[PDB]
RNA sequence: GUUAAGUCUGGUUUCCCUCCAGGGUAUCUUGA
């Protein structure tokens, strides 16, 4: 066992979670998961794939299949994993969440005998317990926990932020029956850790990402080709997306600070091309520089010579959805300005956001638009417009989704929590303040097809208009 | 008659065998068989028994049909094909303590069904601790044998 | 009794270090595994037990199951922090035992190696063994008599032997550590925590998306609430052996396989070491 | 005691002159008795160079280094870049000992500077391809010692553990 | 490995024994007395002592009520008068279980250890290479005889060799630091 | 070993024999009641009133009304006409199977046991040294007879050895302690 | 009569031939000179159900059972250890076959179902006192001729 | 695909003039391991003629013949008209298997037609009156191997294998 | 420009023993 290479990155407002699904907890601080990033790694691994093997191929595979393929660096069940993560952090030392004290009596002693909402809000680094019973008492708390007015303000400026902070703040209480100033004292006491550790939300977290080799699996296939793809494949995770939630968002955008390596027969062209990130300098080079490496991947000296391996499956696209790259979707941008930028994005996502009103213009159509492309969207028409091949106005039209009859499609696209969104945001930022904003979309299989000219628009409109 | 742990077994796992329909199910059933056996003894059967009474998420089609197949020959066991092999061994545990005439079908079928009995049903296993652990465990082997004889792997 | 039952999670916070970790969480998962039913008939719980804050946390009021389920979780999450905050580590035990086991094998004419490791990141030792496998799932190598996760002395001798065949050759291997038809030159004995920094059991979590997933399609969160080991919790264990030999290759290899991985997940970096100290004392 | 040379083995050959004494005195330490390789020994902290077989201290305790311990004194054109040791042979990390030693020696390692002009970046260089194992009996084991094709037989036995007990760091630079 | 409420020293785990193993070891005293010229009348006066009290539960060298041992059997107790000498020579406390209840509450205390065997290539685990193992927990108390003809050589073995003793390695196991047992001679400290 | 069901009183192990046995013990006392001028009637009627409830299972002592022994084999006991006294005197019930049973219980008390020779070297085993072994469980009871033709010197037996002969060793293995044995005279225990 | 003797060397025989790769033939050594005392010890259901366990059953490898029954050039297909535990079972259901014990067309049909295999095991259950004396001597004889044909891994 | 000269063990002093080539190329399959020779081969239903030993081929499983299979050539020159063959050389029935079973062998074997002159009836030989033995050694076991008394501190240890490993069978005529 | 609400997911899958040792040495017409 070496190291292969070690990378240094950069994340910036991250939102990771651990059991807590806070980026802090009683116990540790973990702004950094390094399983995250092998999970983030493999799928943009599998991304990549489809990608060129439907440009090159026509053909799609089963994420399980592309995962049989390169087992043999990403490990299975039937094998141990031949790259080793390691996430090392500047201050990566015991940093827990102490809440000294809180000081809820009075909140408790007006709480009883009553069923009662009761909710929290930042009111100018003061939060105030708002009952819904029509009463506000603020509480003075104190915690090793310092939130500046900045993350505050960012917090409630987002409305993203400020959306996914619902299932934080509340908690209802039924006190009506006999209850204890003993167990309630706890009960608010979790409310408001809950609450606090929330806004650990430190700006431009530093890391140290490495990756290790075991030595052990050299050239027994196509070894060398598949590790070669796989670090590709990192290369476009860091340039492409981030790690925490809502990375599809903006939140967690990876940028590169210093990539060394150690191995230069298996790493010198992905260190190259990652150099090549140290000096970006034009909103309009940073698009031929994410293109040079889309499009190397296919078409360069090394590509493929495993995609004719029958470990592969091809998909069903009634039944399996599979995402990958267009390499066209794309606009580059410059912001300068991080927080607003990040607070923008909503004005751009949500169905009735302003950047939208103003883009596509019309109801029936921005609902149809952000329910293809931007995850999930809740609803109780519109599936004219996603109907596979029926009159065609935008064409939204889903693979397999029929006109108001029984099918997968028919509720995966509409009725199925966990939907990534194909539309993504990222922050990309080069160690001089040059601040570039990425927009893409990623291709999936369930359309028809798509207006690439029609969506590029939009895509560039939203761009500048989130700006 | 008295039949031993042995035709016990061959006589259960017979009833579960055909009624798990999709074979999925069959093969989780083998896994939980080749490990429950072992994790009762490092837990004790009364935390593993009702740990499998609750990965078996009751409480559903998945009950009505556990207690007819207790006599239906055609009843099916459906649901996660991870739940049905908790539930199918939960009628294995179940089929002992109540062949063995450790404890009645009946207190078995109310204390599954409903809450206000299974904590007199945790009594009552408190109770006779002694008189099941004291030989379930091979009966139990004598399901792995049959398991991991009678089904592939995964 | 039933009575041992609702009574357990105050023992658990108020013993801490006395009562037996692998019994009270083996009893605890009999009221995790049944919540509906503890939950109800207006139950024996004091105004201090920690389980009626469930009966005043209301987290659905549409439906009765749901409520149920959510408490679950809650709970679930809840007895992690509390395993994790109130089980600390009294380590002077461990000491006793190690200093009298020292002097036992001094008086054996043994050649003995302590070694003392500590935890930098959260470590898993015994992830498929059983502590808390009937609540997380997801166990840890505990002891339940000398009441400690522990690190299985066959698991260090079978790292620390694959280090050396892999450095040596597989013949000089089987010359240190035996082979079917030989006994082994080198005896290992379990390590144990002998001081912690704050804590010694910590939660986390892993969240598997697309394992075993053939598309975007069917992919969903799994989130595993588990217990891990602190950092800097620092494990010593003894090596001894006869002929001065086999401590040429355990001095070497010790301090270069800990800062790989010696427990589980290693591949994204948990189970990793740090050889805080090494002694030996010949004794031909 | 007596003066012992290190005769370093990874995959390159720069070895045919550097030894006042050749065949040693009345026998080496590390022999050959139809069981591979014995008494071999192993330095650790130390990294050859491919060019110029030196060892050369760097410090990483992973880096390790087998080669074979004669006896002979390098050639009196050196002492200059070499490493010297009196050693009470238990300090020794030897492997496969097939008998006993003086229990003090003299030990003679071809050193070299550690070249504070570049970094020290090592890689592992295992033996394999037989191709380069055909030639390491020809180069430092006829001349090394004797009994090369006297009443050897077991040529393959030394082969497969050439290419297997000897493995090393090489600073590739 | 015990659980109970209501006592006031906390106690992690427990010596346990049952009324058989008394009347064994009882047998192996009252068997060696008329075999040879060494009565020993202390052991046998304790073990009495106790096994008068058979038919229940009992408890020697603290005061539980009632417990739940190993995780599974809910034992009610009863405390026996601390005129009763030491035995065990410790400060944990000592059950005497009725045998029917014993005899499971022993057979699960021991340790079953599940290990494999990896794959060298793979670095997974090998196919059929998983297995589990029992051991005794430490502290384990086993009571035995070493019984000796007359000689000459059995003199000097009795008095050189048997005295010297105290540390041995029974069983298997042994380069995982298992099987090293102290031998405590119950003529020299009962 | 037995695992009681039905039956409140809980016994872990109890004694088994077969009416085959009883009527070879039959055989012994009619032949050397006319062989001397000793006849044994309370032992004989003991015996006869057993053998007179052939073919079917009975136990003794206590009340089973069924049982499971060597955790095999259900028997179902039947009490024995009004709580006739017992042979022997222990405590622990004494059951008297049908012939059929009673042969594969009884093989099944039988105690097999693999043994290992280890070379002394190299702890490891000796390539040969592997063997398996059968010994008869303690708490075995034998019937024998021991009979004299008239003598002065067999009026000295009979009087001063045979009454200070508790603990012989019999059988081999005496290294491994297996062998100790106790003669309890008929007259005297009866 | 010993003429157990011989019905041991006729399916140790097709045993010995149906093992292709000498490793079977080592691992089925062993098998023959552990399982007869195992037998012995904890008798014959306890020892067929940790037989069936470990031979894997499947309609592929139950066909090189049935094959090798009639034909001659059959060979047991699997892992080393997966086929010396159904070599054992063959040597089993060979006795339980040339003793009239079971009827071979009920066993053939019931190596086949998938079904009645189950029931197969059962039959075999009501048989167990019987068989567990019938086969004693066939597998001494067949320990010994392992023993001695084959030589030790 | 490799050639391989069968000498015959006689009693006699003939079997010099076989072959030029006694060692063959790079390995002799005959070894002398110091527990004996081991790759010893014995072919069955034959016979050696006792002037110029030559296999005289008979019907008789009982008969059999002692010899020495030497890796290589029969000088391209003598066993041209002979019982020659190629086998899998696991058909080779090698007795006292000490080596690699190179998996191929071609063989050529002293053969003589079948003697039409009388009715062969068999005469066993065993080797003994170690002059014989004594003269074997230097005749081949020097000239044909190139692994003995040189380094042979045990001249008669090796010398006495042939007492109880080659007792072949003769017609004496 | 504002109001309010979060919802969903809550561990699965493999491996359950493999190899050697299966007994060795000693004891074997007397009267009629």
């Amino acid at each position: 066992e070496e190291l292969l290479m070690s990378l240094k990155l950069k994340a910036l407002y991250p939102l990771t979670g651990g059991y807590n699904r806070h980026s802090i907890n009683p116990f540790y601080e973990e702004l950094v998961r390094p399983t995250e990033i092998k999970g983030l790694w493999r799928w943009w691994n599998r991304v990549l794939f489809n990608t060129l093997a439907y440009s090159t191929k026509g053909k799609l595979y089963t994420y399980e299949s592309i995962d049989r393929l390169f087992e043999d660096v990403f490990g299975s069940e039937n094998k141990k994993s031949a790259v080793r993560l390691e996430v090392i952090t500047d201050e990566g030392n015991d940093n827990r969440f102490e809440l000294s004290y809180v000081e809820l009596d009075k909140v408790i002693d007006c709480l009883r005998n009553y069923k009662r909402k009761v909710s929290l809000d930042f009111i100018d680094n003061t939060l105030i317990a708002e009952i819904e019973g029509s009463t506000k008492i603020p509480i003075s708390f104190k915690s090793n926990l310092d939130i500046d007015k900045i993350i505050k303000d960012l917090v409630h400026n987002n409305k993203l932020l400020s959306f996914e902070l619902l299932g934080f703040k509340s908690v209802e209480i039924d006190a009506t029956k006999i209850s204890d100033k003993k167990i309630l004292k706890e009960i608010l006491r979790d409310l408001i850790t809950n609450y606090l550790e929330y806004f650990n939300i430190k700006q431009e977290v530093t890391f140290t990402l490495n990756i290790y080799l075991d030595k052990s699996r050299e050239h027994k296939q196509n070894f060398e080709d598949k590790l070669k793809f796989a670090l590709y494949s990192l290369l476009v995770f860091i340039l492409l997306g981030g790690i925490g939630r809502k990375t599809s968002r903006g939140f967690g955008s990876l940028s590169i600070i210093d990539v060394k390596c150690y191995d230069n027969s298996i790493c010198k062209k992905i260190e190259d091309l990652a150099k090549n990130f140290l000096k970006i300098s034009s909103g309009n080079e940073l698009k031929s520089k994410i293109e040079s490496i889309l499009d190397c991947i296919k078409n360069s000296c090394i590509d493929t010579l495993y995609i004719e391996n029958n470990i592969l499956s091809e998909i069903d696209p009634k039944k399996n959805v599979v995402y990958f790259i267009n390499s066209d979707l794309f606009e580059v941008k410059r912001i300068n300005d991080k927080e607003k930028v990040l607070a923008n994005i909503y004005k751009a996502v949500s169905s009735e956001g302003c950047c939208i009103k103003s883009i596509i213009t019309d109801k029936y159509v921005r609902k149809s638009f952000l329910i293809a492309f931007g995850g999930y969207r809740k609803v109780e028409f519109i599936k004219n417009y996603l109907c596979e091949t029926c009159e065609t106005v935008s064409s939204f039209n889903i693979v397999d989704f029929l006109l108001s009859e029984g099918s997968f499609m028919s509720d995966y696209i509409l009725q199925y929590e966990h939907r990534n969104s194909l539309l993504r945001f990222k922050l990309i930022s080069d160690n001089s303040n040059n601040s570039y904003l990425i927009g893409y979309i990623l291709h999936s299989s369930y359309f028809k097809k798509i207006d690439i000219k029609y969506v590029r628009c939009i895509l560039e409109k939203l761009t500048y208009c989130v700006i | 008659l008295y039949e031993e742990d042995y035709k016990l077994a061959l006589e259960a796992f017979k009833k579960v065998f055909n009624a798990l329909t999709h074979y999925g199910a069959k093969q989780a059933f083998r896994s939980r068989a080749r490990d429950l056996v072992e994790e009762i003894y490092n837990s004790g059967f009364i935390p593993t028994f009702f740990y499998i009474i609750s990965k078996a998420e009751l409480n559903s089609d998945s009950l009505d049909s556990l207690i007819s197949l207790f006599s239906s020959d055609n009843a099916i066991l459906r649901g996660s094909d991870e739940n049905v092999s908790y539930s199918a061994y939960l009628f294995i545990i179940l089929y002992y303590l109540i062949k063995r005439g450790i404890i009645e079908q009946k207190f078995l079928i109310q204390a599954l069904r409903c809450e206000k009995t299974r904590l007199d049903l945790i009594d009552k296993l408190y109770n006779l601790a002694p008189i099941i652990s004291a030989k379930i465990r091979t009966y139990l082997l004598a399901i792995k044998r049959l398991s991991e004889a009678l089904i592939e792997a995964r | 009794a039933i009575d041992f039952l609702v009574n357990i999670l105050e023992l658990i916070k108020e013993k801490q270090c006395n009562i037996n970790l692998f019994s009270a969480i083996s009893l605890t998962s009999i009221v995790y595994n049944n919540f509906g039913e503890f939950l109800s008939n207006n139950q024996s719980y004091s105004t201090n037990n920690p389980l009626l804050k469930y009966h005043i946390i209301i987290l659905n009021d549409k439906n009765k199951t749901k409520d149920v389920e959510e408490k679950r979780n809650i709970f679930k999450r809840e007895v992690a922090e509390l395993i994790s905050r109130n089980f600390k580590l009294d380590g002077e035990k461990v000491r006793n035992y190690f200093d009298s086991l020292k002097e036992v094998l001094k008086s054996l004419k043994y050649t003995i190696v302590d070694v003392e490791i500590t935890t930098r990141t959260r470590a898993l030792i015994g992830v498929s063994t059983s502590l808390g496998k009937l609540i997380f799932g997801s166990g840890i190598s505990f002891d339940p008599y000398m009441n400690l996760p522990y690190i299985p002395a066959s698991e260090i001798k079978g790292i620390v032997r694959s280090y050396i065949e892999g450095k040596l050759g597989e013949q000089e291997a089987e010359e240190i550590f035996g082979n079917e038809e030989r006994e082994g030159n080198v005896n290992f004995t379990d390590a144990y925590p002998t001081r912690s920094k704050d804590f010694l059991f910590v939660p986390d979590v892993i969240t598997p998306h697309y394992n075993g997933k053939k598309s975007e399609a069917d992919a969903e969160p799994r989130p595993v609430i588990h217990l891990t080991i602190a950092p800097k919790v620092t494990f010593r264990f003894l090596i001894y052996y006869k002929r001065e030999d086999v401590g040429k290759p355990i001095c070497d290899s010790m301090p270069i396989i800990l800062i790989r991985g010696l427990g589980a997940r290693s591949s994204v970096g948990y189970s990793l070491f740090e050889l805080r100290k090494i002694e030996v004392i010949k004794a031909a | 005691s007596t003066q012992r040379e290190y005769v370093f083995i990874p995959i390159t050959n720069s070895i045919t002159i550097d030894v006042k004494i050749t065949i040693g005195g009345s026998d080496h330490i590390t022999n050959i008795d139809e069981r591979g390789i014995h008494n071999v020994l192993v330095i650790t902290g130390y990294a050859v160079d491919e060019k110029n077989g030196r060892l050369v201290p760097t410090l990483d305790p992973c880096d390790y280094v087998k080669g074979i311990l004669v006896a002979g004194t390098p050639q009196q054109a050196q002492s200059n870049d070499f490493l010297t040791l009196k050693l009470p042979a238990n300090k020794l990390y030897l492997i496969r000992k097939k008998g006993n030693i003086s229990d003090d020696l003299k030990i003679y390692i071809p050193y070299s500077s550690p070249d504070a002009r570049n970094s020290m970046k090592t890689k592992p260089v295992s033996i394999s391809d037989d191709t380069i194992v055909n030639n390491i009996i020809k180069e430092v084991f006829d001349k090394i010692y004797n009994i090369t094709q006297k009443e050897k037989v077991k040529i393959e036995k030394v082969k497969e553990d050439i290419k297997e007990l000897f493995s090393y760091y090489a600073l590739e630079q | 490995r015990i659980i109970e409420i209501d006592s006031a020293k906390p106690y992690v785990w427990v010596y346990v024994t049952t009324y058989e193993l008394l009347k064994k070891v009882k047998l192996y005293l009252d068997s060696i007395s008329q075999l040879s010229n060494a009565s020993f009348s202390n052991l046998k006066n304790k073990i009495d002592t106790i096994l008068a009290k058979e038919g229940k539960n009992i408890t020697l060298d603290s005061d539980l009520k009632s417990a739940i041992l190993n995780e599974d059997f809910y034992v009610e107790l009863e405390a026996l008068n601390n005129k009763i000498p030491s035995i065990i020579n410790a400060g944990v406390p000592l059950l005497v279980l009725e045998d029917s209840i014993g005899r499971e509450v022993i057979n699960r205390s021991l340790i079953r250890v599940r290990r494999i065997r990896i794959d060298r290539d793979k670095k997974v685990v090998e196919t059929g290479g998983l297995w589990s193992e029992e051991y005794v927990p430490m502290k384990t108390i086993f009571f035995s005889v070493l019984l000796g003809k007359e000689s000459k050589e059995s003199a000097i073995f009795a008095s050189c060799i048997l005295r010297n003793l105290r540390y041995v390695i029974l069983g298997g196991k042994e380069t995982i630091g298992k099987g090293i047992v102290e031998l405590r001679w119950v003529k020299d400290v009962i």
